[PDB]
């Protein structure tokens, strides 16, 4: 019933401004006042304001002013946050969030994460990870597939075009000066490599790219 | 204004047994709120005014306490059950969260499967060298990685990614990378990532060598 739908990513440079969005359904919009939640990797949730439309009241925690300005649009049906400054320190999760008066909340939207960084868009790399010369110890040989060099998140790895899920250990990526680094493990065994083709499949939307790289017998 | 302080800030339970989280308030609090967040998912209103359930909570979940000391009590403990927990405080605008409680599901001992990965002939190609150690498959989450270089220890360059806890195993994972030139990779041969682990003080040791 209830959804707070909000777009997926916004990647903007230190010094402009970001307009955020809540496209809300499920409820009478102008009926439950509605909060904002910013999130942080390990720092905790931090709550930023709140707006009610009705009776128009705007609620703001005082570390937060004039870093964001809350308005609403009833049409059309939507929460709107704009943040003014835009630091390194403002790169977080932000989240929607719905709540009957003062001061908890019921649903949560499906938060926006924001990055901002002077990088640029890039393209990735992709590098084929080999066993060493020779063979394996034991029964089961292990695969892997690395990205170095990518910006920005996400990216879409995926083994042998959907085939293989298996045993497959995806690593969270982590920045490293601009450009991100993912790594990911496969476990099989010994009958299926160099028997059968294994390919890691690698897809990136803001670049637009297709990489499909063959892991070669060292 | 108030500081809200979760305890234990690691959670470590076993399915089918009592689980009681607490938050502290600095001072006099009148209604406390609870929040669940399972990792990749939007967070969500479990208890609300201290006591009372929100719509769609499953019959397991309790709260209680006054004042300072309040409580999230988990009456048996569910495998859909492990997320961060968060506390929830107003009359004192803000409108705080605390830490936040980890729940992280029990499991038994597991002992680290190790696989180092020389330089791809691509990266070599530029001018880099990343040498990639995978640490598979491990309980409980501390770990430590020790990067020696013909037996010299190399301490900068070095890359750590965790991964959350498993659905079906419930293990950890981990990646550690080394990042060197060209130059400073042909320099030396001998290459080694040791795993220290709480279930053996002897360390997993998996090396190559640059020249064979």
């Amino acid at each position: 019933q209830v959804q707070l739908q909000q777009p997926g990513a916004e990647l903007v440079r230190p010094g402009s401004s970001v307009k955020l969005s809540c496209k809300a359904s499920g409820y009478t919009f102008t009926s439950k006042w509605m909060h904002w939640v910013k999130q942080r990797p390990i720092q905790g949730l931090e709550w930023i304001g709140n707006i009610d439309p009705s009776d128009s009241e705007t609620h703001y925690n005082q570390k937060f002013k004039d870093k964001a300005t809350l308005t609403v649009d009833k049409s059309s049906s939507t929460a709107y946050m704009q943040l003014s400054s835009l630091t390194s320190e403002d790169s977080a999760v932000y989240y929607c969030a719905r709540g009957v008066t003062r001061g908890y909340f019921d649903v949560w939207g499906t938060g926006t994460t924001v990055t901002v960084s002077s990088a640029k868009t890039t393209a990735p790399s992709v590098y084929p990870l080999a066993p060493v010369c020779g063979g394996t110890t034991g029964s089961s040989v292990t695969l892997g597939c690395l990205v170095k060099g990518y910006f920005p998140e996400p990216v879409t790895l995926t083994w042998n075009s959907g085939s293989l899920s298996s045993g497959v250990h995806t690593f969270p990526a982590l920045l490293q000066s601009g450009l991100y680094t993912l790594s990911s493990s496969v476990t099989v065994t010994s009958n299926t490599w160099p028997s059968q083709t294994i390919t890691c499949n690698v897809a990136h939307p803001a670049s637009s790219t297709k990489v499909d790289k063959k892991i070669e017998p060292r | 204004q108030i500081v809200l302080t979760q305890s234990p800030a690691i959670m470590s339970a076993s399915p089918g047994e009592k689980v009681t989280m607490t938050c502290s308030a600095s001072s006099s609090v009148t209604y406390m709120y609870w929040y669940q967040q399972k990792p990749g998912s939007s967070p969500r209103l479990l208890i609300y005014d201290t006591s009372n359930l929100a719509s769609g909570v499953p019959v397991r979940f309790s709260g209680s306490g006054s004042g300072t000391s309040y409580s999230l009590t988990i009456s048996r403990m569910e495998a859909e059950d492990a997320a961060t927990y968060y506390c929830q405080q107003r009359t004192n605008y803000p409108l705080t969260f605390g830490a936040g409680t980890k729940l992280e599901l029990k499991r038994a001992d597991a002992a680290p499967t190790v696989s180092i990965f020389p330089p791809s002939s691509e990266q070599l190609t530029s001018g880099g060298a990343s040498v990639v150690c995978f640490l598979n498959n491990f309980y409980p989450k501390d770990i430590n990685v020790k990067w020696k270089i013909d037996g010299s220890e190399r301490q900068n360059g070095v890359l750590n990614s965790w991964t959350d806890q498993d659905s079906k195993d419930s293990t950890y994972s981990m990646s550690s990378t080394l990042t060197l030139t060209k130059d400073e990779y042909e320099r030396h041969n001998s290459y080694t990532c040791e795993a220290t682990h709480k279930t053996s003080t002897s360390p997993i040791v998996k090396s190559f060598n640059r020249n064979e």
